[PDB]
RNA sequence: CGGUAUCUAACCAGAAAGCCACGGCUAACUACGUGCCAGCAGCCGCGGUAAUACGUAGGUGGCAAGCGUUGUCCGGAUUUAUUGGGCGUAAAGCGCGCGCAGGCGGUCUUUUAAGUCUGAUGUGAAAGCCCCCGGCUUAACCGGGGAGGGUCAUUGGAAACUG
């Protein structure tokens, strides 16, 4: 019994930086007039609190609080390779 | 039978000759009676009273049928002979009948009470009687269909 | 076109133009630009008046008058009716409307309202061309 | 076909109408099969039979006219084509023309008529008209 | 009332003998004007409907803004839209005054419910637009029951329609039920008010 | 504070009053917590429809009504029971 | 607010109707004056000595305490066509090819529930449009109840189709 937060899945795409990791989520979405699904991704930031990810790796995050200036997610598992 | 005529348009076309021009007076009438029956057909003479009646002669030898349950057509059709095209829809009842110029005459001679339609089309009276009843022949009772099909009436629907 | 070819690039629709162009647009003299606004009259100061003769096959005439408006745009405009008042330094009040056979007016003066006063000895159709009812 | 095979399925059989032939062959699938079947079980052809062979097998269907003539299916049309894939509601399932035409609709439990997927209260793809 | 002037040149006009019997029509049928002897003229498409529109406000007498009004809002009940907006006219307070036999015409009628004669269900009504409803009473305010143009216009009277109940000793009556355009008026197809409002 | 009051509505010269309740703080007209009844002063028996139990568990925690409102509250009987369930 | 609403007596048809249009679209025609002049005009277009198109008069038709003109917006316009158009000659196939991204993809089995379909809960304030009752002498107007509106959040189901 307690509110939950949102969670996400995706691609990671970049990991130079330190501790953190870029990660890609894809979904369909509708056009407003002719009603056919076309492709649309948005590119986040987590925090990896070990470097754990590499690049093009598949990963599950969730959300926090703002742990810095632009990221607001948090690495919880990698799916897979 | 009964028959009720009108003109629905009367046209002065000409021809050039060596001495000058030549008119001749063309008349579009169709001709129905109320109960489902029309008719459409075209006169050319040098004189329009003579014209009209060429016109009625002609057009008592093209009768249709107009399936026309409880004063309304079936279902919607579309009619696409020649640059025209007419629109037909079932209408409400006690909507009165809603048209161009000549499909209007089409659809009052045949005793339909309430449809609606649209000229998608061309404008012209001789294409958009045509169109109307080649739109009219593509018309089917219910009845038929299930004769058709082999179910009965009721579960066809 | 296929519904891809839609998706990628959507239909554009055409864009109309206005065919009264002064009368959409005022003045403001603090700072010195034009600004967009639609106003169904406009006054005007005529800085000329005289005829022009139409084109083929109409024969006459027509009386004009070129003025300078509120908002600087100096146009020419017709002056209805049989007989007028107008001279140089008039204030008048044009409308749009425009005559076929002018090339250039494009607006309408409208009379009555202003400087400019109605047309004698009107019986029918007097609301127009502002005259009042006699008797 | 190359894209779309129900639409391939669909405009066979309108070219054999428009010239009056007897039967037609063509490729079988598991859902070209099913479809045979509603239109066999609707009455909008005579019969359907199945042919075996090496690699899928083949599908044969004899249609259906009057009297004397008077096509019994007059014009068929295919809705969600593989560029534009519509769904339908459970309460926008269409009708076609006032109930004397059928309309498939491949819901969750099968490919249904128009009727009948307003009985079970379910909706899906639509794919073809058929009147 | 609301359009004043004659009366006889509106029906010869129109073609029919609205508000009357015959009386219109019997000498001169023919239109009003420096023609109408002259010539007649073939009617177009437009005209039939403008006629057949002109037939209908002209014989009730009310204005073209009230005559779209009542059609916009008969047109919300279930049934028959020429039929609902032909029977719910015949609903004017000025109608059952009429129909009863308080009037000689409805201009006559219009101008006793104006001047507060009429009492509806025991209330003093002063106006003729107000539509009366099924098992409402009508009087004559008791302070005018004994005038003489009223007594007089049951000298001449048409009789009651079916759909109406009415005594002269309490002066009194009411409406029955609704009348279904198998009772009312025999000259005007109201598919053509239909189709002059719904282009 | 919070509190349950009148609100205005109705045409020129005829008034008709909604029982809301609001903040001191905002407008008269203007916006809501919830809507408690109606109020009509133009009959003899003065037109009144309350939620009570609403407004009962809705003035425990700390809105108090208004003088005409206090007056209804009390004509409606729910001010009494108000006292009771506080000392019961 | 305010002696405001409303009510009761007596007197007089007496104080109280204009605006636009009449060649066709578009419902409604005759006479006089003028003579490519004066002028009319939304488009087609009238006027050159017999004008239903200019000016006036008689009559007629729409509306009505209003009637017209101008300005802006939507419709008719399927004239940006998803619903709902096309490209041989009317406007419209790049001069042709190799091809990254993208779009679409033959047949069958098992699994999944992203798209798809469905149940429930929460929410989409009040006023507005719509439906049903009520109060103002009717109406406008004002009340009472309801419905509709979401590519919405949580949670449970179905697996044909796309993935
Ligand atoms: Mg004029
Ligand atoms: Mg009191
Ligand atoms: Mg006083
Ligand atoms: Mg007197
Ligand atoms: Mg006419
Ligand atoms: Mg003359
Ligand atoms: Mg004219
Ligand atoms: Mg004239
Ligand atoms: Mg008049
Ligand atoms: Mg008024
Ligand atoms: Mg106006
Ligand atoms: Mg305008
Ligand atoms: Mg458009
Ligand atoms: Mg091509
Ligand atoms: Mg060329
Ligand atoms: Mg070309
Ligand atoms: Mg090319
Ligand atoms: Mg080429
Ligand atoms: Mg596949
Ligand atoms: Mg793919
Ligand atoms: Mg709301
Ligand atoms: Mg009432
Ligand atoms: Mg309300
Ligand atoms: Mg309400
Ligand atoms: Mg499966
Ligand atoms: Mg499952």
């Amino acid at each position: 019994d307690r509110n939950q937060r949102k969670v996400y899945t995706g691609r990671v795409v970049s990991d130079k930086m330190d501790k953190t990791i870029t990660v890609v989520v894809e979904t369909y979405k509708k056009h407003g007039l002719y009603g056919k699904r076309v492709k649309y991704s948005k590119k986040f930031k987590a925090h990896d609190e070990n470097n754990i990810a590499k690049t093009g790796d598949v990963v599950r995050i969730s959300e926090t609080r703002p742990l810095s200036a632009t990221k607001h997610f948090r690495l919880l598992e990698v799916v897979e390779e | 039978l009964d028959l009720e005529e009108r003109v629905v348009t009367i046209n002065r076309v000409a021809k050039v000759v060596k001495g000058g021009r030549r008119f001749r007076f063309t008349a579009l009438v169709v001709v129905g009676d109320k109960n489902g029956h029309v008719g459409f057909g075209t006169g050319k003479a040098q004189e329009v009273p003579d014209a009209i009646r060429k016109a009625v002669e002609d057009a008592k030898k093209n009768m249709v049928f107009v399936p026309t349950v409880d004063t309304t057509i079936p279902h919607t059709v579309v009619g696409h002979f020649g640059g025209g095209e007419i629109l037909l829809k079932p209408a409400s009842a006690g909507s009165g009948v809603t048209a161009g110029g000549p499909v209007r005459a089409v659809l009052e001679l045949a005793g339909v009470a309430d449809v609606s339609s649209k000229s998608l089309g061309s404008n012209t009276p001789i294409n958009m009687v045509r169109a109307t009843i080649d739109g009219i022949k593509q018309l089917k009772n219910a009845e038929d269909v299930a004769k058709l099909r082999g179910k009965t009436v009721e579960e066809l629907l | 076109p296929t519904i891809n070819q839609l998706v990628r690039k959507p239909r554009q629709s055409k864009i109309k133009k206005s065919t009264s162009p002064a009368l959409n647009k005022g003045l403001n003299s603090f700072k010195r630009e034009l600004t967009d606004v639609n106003s169904p009259q406009k006054r005007g100061v005529c800085t000329r008046v005289g005829t022009m003769t139409p084109k083929k096959p109409n024969s006459a005439l027509r009386k004009y008058a070129r003025v300078r408006l509120s908002n600087g745009i100096e146009v020419t405009a017709y002056i209805p009716g049989i007989g007028h008042n107008l001279q140089e330094h008039s204030v008048v009040l044009i409308r749009g409307g425009r005559v076929k056979d002018l090339p250039g007016v494009r607006y309408h003066i409208v009379r009555g309202a202003l400087d400019t006063a109605g047309v004698e000895n009107r019986g029918q159709s007097r609301s127009k061309y502002g005259t009042k009812k006699p008797k | 076909v190359m894209t779309d095979p129900i639409a391939d399925f669909l405009t066979r059989i309108r070219n054999a109408n428009m010239v009056k032939h007897d039967k037609l062959e063509l490729p079988a699938s598991k859902i070209k099969k099913e479809i045979a079947e509603i239109l066999k079980r609707e009455g909008f052809i005579r019969d359907v039979e199945y042919i075996e062979d090496d690699n899928a097998g083949t599908i044969r269907v004899f249609l259906k006219y009057g009297a004397t003539g008077e096509r019994v299916i007059t014009g068929l049309k295919r809705i969600s084509k593989p560029g534009l894939r519509v769904y339908a509601k459970s309460t926008e399932v269409p009708k076609v023309l006032n109930g004397l035409g059928i309309a498939i609709v491949s819901t969750s439990q099968g490919v249904l008529t128009d009727k009948e997927a307003r009985a079970k209260q379910v909706g899906g793809e639509v794919l073809a008209y058929v009147w | 009332a609301r359009y004043t002037g004659p009366s006889w040149k509106v029906s010869r006009r129109l073609g029919i003998s609205l508000s009357g019997t015959g009386k219109e029509l019997e000498r001169r049928p023919y239109a009003p004007g420096q023609h109408g002897p002259t010539q007649r003229k073939k009617i177009s498409e437009y005209g039939l409907q403008q006629a057949e529109k002109q037939k209908l406000r002209h014989m009730y007498g009310l204005t073209e803004r009230q005559f779209k009004n009542t059609f916009n809002k008969a047109g919300k009940l279930q049934g028959k839209h020429g039929e609902n907006f032909m029977i719910l006219l015949e609903q004017r307070l000025d109608n059952i005054v009429y129909r009863l036999g308080l009037a000689r015409t409805r201009r006559a009628a219009r101008q006793l419910v104006n001047h507060g004669h009429i009492t509806v269900d025991g209330k003093r009504v002063d106006i003729p637009s107000y539509q009366v409803s099924v098992g409402q009473v009508i009087s004559v305010r008791e302070k005018s029951a004994k005038n003489s143009a009223i007594a007089e216009s049951l000298e001449v009277s048409s009789f009651v329609p079916e759909y109406v109940t009415f005594d002269a000793e309490t002066l009194t009556g009411s409406l029955n039920r609704l009348p279904e355009r198998s009772e009312l008026a025999a000259e005007i197809n109201e598919a053509f008010i239909v189709e002059f409002y719904s282009r | 504070a919070v509190k349950i009051r009148l609100k205005r509505m109705g045409s020129k010269k005829k008034p008709f009053y909604r029982i809301v309740v609001a903040d001191s703080r905002f407008p008269r007209d203007g916006r809501s917590i919830e809507t408690i009844g109606t109020y009509n002063p133009l009959l003899d028996p003065v037109e009144v429809k309350i939620d009570e139990e609403a407004t009962l568990k809705w003035m425990h925690n700390g809105a108090k009504p208004s003088d005409t409102v206090r007056n209804l509250l009390s004509r409606e009987g729910i001010m009494e029971k108000f006292h009771n369930q506080k000392l019961g």
